[PDB]
């Protein structure tokens, strides 16, 4: 019984890996009843080997390889050509560093000097990467890594 | 559970039949899949609550979400579960039965209903039927086979059961029968062979 | 110009709406006679790469896509690749050919009648300078004989 | 890898936002940003 | 029955792959007959085998 509840953990979090990796929500293969209790909680294994089956061919067919695309960007001319509040980034950096206390910029896109830290956050939806490339040839657009 | 509307909405009602064959040998503790198939065959031509496969499965994955049909899908079922029992009882075989579906009761013959209502004369003449085919001998496996055909001539038959060609004769021109059309014409004639 | 369109079907330089074509065909190449068929029975491509000869500075950041156009379509994954730095871009980060899977642009025959099309979008638009100062483009492809 | 790298699954624009923040810049990390420029970032990212 | 449907499925694409990697379109083993109804479908495994 503990080795099937554990067994039954394993499985589900198997099935979320596999729903985040194919970015989809919709998809559910272990629906429960592997453990029939009228019967001792026997015939999950069958059931659970069905299941990681079903799992793989879902994966090993909507498998797609997906473009990938390195964008570099800089925060300076970023801060520069921001639509609402564009100022130059490393004067208002020395004018902080020179002074105590500073900020400037909107919610989400702001350069501040925060207590002893110095934060400045950009905004991934402001930085209008879904017009690099048009739609066509893709279907889910999503960030992976970051330097 | 296990099936959805994903698969079981497709157009195939023998497909359909395939798919929840297992499903009902499961719940019937029935002996094969084709049997339970086959079973559902019976059911599904003769409409107890009046629904077929597609409307069965339908108002299955539906949460008995119905007044009275689900008085009739409960009907539907004790139906198939009486056919299965009285396969059972009569200890009819797999070949058996699939040729008789196949044929559809067409060579099996019927009183007044086509197919074949579900009663005390297809009852007998199923029980009567399974004893000859316990009888065949050995070669009732290829007498199944043409049975299956039309091929099953007058002297054939004399040929495996081991009488005479002359009395299957005089029971062909008695019962007035000119061809083993159906299984009601072979018990005729089978039954005037009997008393004479 | 606004817009401008040469070649033939097939190897045609053309400015389509907002993104820069150029339509190279891979019968049209000539690769076949590249040795003779000696030692060689069955021919075919199975890895492209693109080199950007251009002056690009920091933070700068080309934008192309390399897609096949032909009749045989493998599906969905391979058929298309992305450029960004152009510096011997193959479209991967690491180029491996001991993959589990296949690398893109793998299985087209040698000389298939289809055509490789290069896409450099918003090319009305941003992308004036970066076209302006370029000045070609360099593949590099990579096939099996057997 | 056989487990996720960082930053991985975040939408393309999802309407979060990325802070990079400096400590101890009142304090000991003064010349370093100012002689800095400027950050850059080089985002890889995966289109389906 | 589900999971011998799913390990068809794969063997079929497993047959379409070698055939891509050999670059022929004429060889084909997995010819079916695995699923041997009378019988409940079973032997199904040393055939693919």
């Amino acid at each position: 019984y503990q080795f099937f509840d554990l067994t039954q953990s394993f499985c589900l979090m198997a099935q979320e890996a596999l729903r985040r990796e194919l970015t989809d929500n919709g998809v559910t293969f272990i629906r429960g009843g592997a453990w029939n209790g009228t019967t001792a909680g026997l015939m999950a294994g069958e059931t659970l080997l069905l299941n990681l089956a079903e799992m793989e061919k879902v994966w090993l067919e909507r498998d797609e390889r997906a473009l990938e695309v390195t964008r570099t960007v800089s925060l300076a001319q970023f801060y520069q050509a921001l639509s609402s509040d564009n100022f130059n980034l490393t004067e208002k950096l020395t004018q902080f560093l020179r002074e105590g206390k500073g900020n400037v910029g909107a919610s989400g896109n702001e350069l501040k000097l925060s207590n002893r830290q110095i934060e400045a956050s950009v905004r991934l939806s402001d930085l209008k990467i879904f017009s690099d490339y048009p739609e066509s040839l893709g279907n889910t657009r999503q960030l992976k890594q970051v330097s | 559970p296990s099936i959805s509307e994903d698969m079981a909405q497709s157009h195939n009602r023998e497909l359909q039949a395939e798919i929840l064959a297992p499903f009902i040998a499961a719940t019937l503790h029935l002996a094969s899949p084709d049997m339970a198939r086959y079973i559902l065959l019976w059911t599904d031509n003769l409409r107890p609550g009046g629904l077929d496969i597609a409307g069965f499965m339908t108002l299955v994955l539906k949460e008995s979400l119905n007044a009275n049909e689900t008085t009739q899908l409960v009907q539907f079922c004790h139906v198939m579960a009486q056919l299965s029992l009285s396969v059972q009882t009569l200890r009819l075989s797999e070949a058996e039965l699939s040729v008789l579906v196949i044929s559809g009761f067409a060579v099996l013959g019927a009183k007044n209903q086509p197919a074949g209502q579900h009663n005390i004369d297809t009852l007998f003449s199923l029980y009567r039927f399974h004893q000859w085919i316990n009888g065949l001998g050995n070669p009732g496996s290829d007498t199944l086979d043409m049975l299956r055909q039309q091929t099953l001539t007058a002297d054939r038959l004399a040929s495996v059961m081991g009488l005479d060609i002359s009395m299957v004769t005089q029971a062909m021109v008695s019962a007035g029968v000119n061809q083993l059309q159906c299984w009601q014409d072979i018990n005729t004639v089978l039954q005037w062979i009997d008393v004479a | 110009e606004g817009k401008g369109n040469v070649g033939a079907s097939g190897n045609e330089l053309k400015l389509s709406n907002r993104q820069i074509e150029a339509s190279v065909r891979l019968s049209d190449l000539k690769i076949f006679s590249d040795y003779p068929e000696s030692l060689g029975n069955t021919r075919q491509l199975k890895q492209v790469s693109v080199t950007l000869p251009a002056l690009v500075g920091p933070y700068e950041d080309i934008r192309a896509v390399l897609n096949y156009g032909g009749s045989i379509v493998m599906p969905r994954g391979c058929s298309a690749i992305a450029l960004s730095h152009g510096v011997n871009d193959s479209g991967q980060f690491m180029l491996d050919f001991n993959d589990s899977r296949y690398l893109p642009f793998e299985g087209i025959s040698v000389n298939d009648s289809g055509s490789l099309t290069l896409s450099f979008p918003d090319a009305t638009d941003r992308q004036k300078a970066l076209l302006e100062s370029l000045s070609d483009i360099i593949l590099h492809i990579r096939y099996t004989i057997r």
